[PDB]
């Protein structure tokens, strides 16, 4: 799971 | 002096990484789609392009002295390509998580990668790309790595844990940890290149850019005015300016002595993610990558 800053 | 001209802009999928070649008029872009592009920005023709992966390629650099590009992507892998032959020199799992940033040592055959796995790793291309060191200590995603150009036995890492750590190659703990007060973390760290100031600069999701004296650890200045996450902020190698870019869609040029904004550019490509400056100041070229493509600008 990518918690943030995926963009 | 400041006389900005649009040398070459092209639309593409989101540009996460960008870099200038030091002796050819080329820019490398690494895209969120897994593609990377090498453009001659004078002729506006692609030198070479590669569908590297289906995952985002967040980091890419030239290694001109080896005729390579090196890229890193969310599939966990570092890949190196010869840009003259297209040959894939190496392809290895570097981290068990996203790769955010790659730096290349200026003379020694070392590459640093910073990762969401909380680490920086050092790889040596003269030792078959061996992992020579893992730098542990950060507590959130490592967003940016950069050698100190004046002493590249040391380097800085910027991290979502709100710190910059400065490390010595061959030593396992930071020389120091800088508490930035940028409470949404640090997305980028860069060194001022000239010997008269021991300065570094950090950019944050908290909308600020901060200038640091790395000898005293004091904050010299805080640059305010971006309206969304600041993706990067850098010192220019020859001009007395700082250049920043943001998810607000702007680049900003700031006076590097007064720290006042000098120009805001609404590039028209949506969010800005990455920056490069021509390493010798040729035509004062800079380039930045965005949601909808890139732009190469001549400042003068």
């Amino acid at each position: 799971i990518k918690t943030s800053h995926d963009d | 002096k400041l006389d900005i001209k649009k040398t070459f802009s092209n639309r593409s999928d989101r540009v996460k990484g960008i870099d200038f070649h030091p002796t050819e008029p080329w820019v490398l872009t690494t895209l969120y789609s897994g593609r990377v592009e090498i453009w001659n920005y004078e002729t506006q023709v692609e030198v070479r392009s590669i569908q590297v992966t289906e995952t985002p390629v967040r980091a890419g650099k030239f290694i001109a002295r080896k005729n390579w590009i090196i890229v890193g992507s969310d599939d966990f892998r570092i890949r190196v390509f010869n840009y003259n032959t297209g040959e894939k020199v190496v392809d290895f799992e570097a981290h068990p998580d996203y790769i955010r940033s790659i730096a290349v040592h200026p003379t020694k055959p070392y590459v640093l990668s910073g990762s969401d796995d909380l680490t920086v790793k050092l790889w040596n291309w003269e030792n078959n790309w061996a992992l020579e060191q893992t730098f542990e200590g950060h507590e959130h995603f490592v967003m940016c790595v950069a050698f100190n150009p004046k002493d590249p036995s040391t380097f800085a890492s910027g991290c979502l844990d709100r710190t910059v750590k400065v490390w010595s190659l061959g030593q396992s703990t930071p020389n120091f940890t800088l508490t930035t007060g940028q409470e949404r973390g640090v997305n980028y760290v860069d060194y001022y290149p000239l010997p008269d100031k021991p300065y570094m600069i950090t950019a944050s999701d908290d909308l600020t850019i901060k200038i640091w004296d790395y000898q005293t650890k004091s904050c010299v200045a805080t640059l305010e005015g971006h309206m969304s996450n600041v993706s990067f902020a850098v010192f220019h190698p020859t001009l007395p300016i700082i250049i920043s870019g943001s998810e607000d869609g702007t680049l900003k040029i700031w006076n590097s002595s007064t720290y006042k904004v000098e120009k805001t550019l609404n590039v028209g490509l949506e969010r800005s993610w990455c920056i490069a400056t021509h390493p010798t100041g040729r035509k004062n070229y800079i380039a930045s990558g965005f949601d909808n493509g890139f732009t190469v600008l001549s400042l003068g």
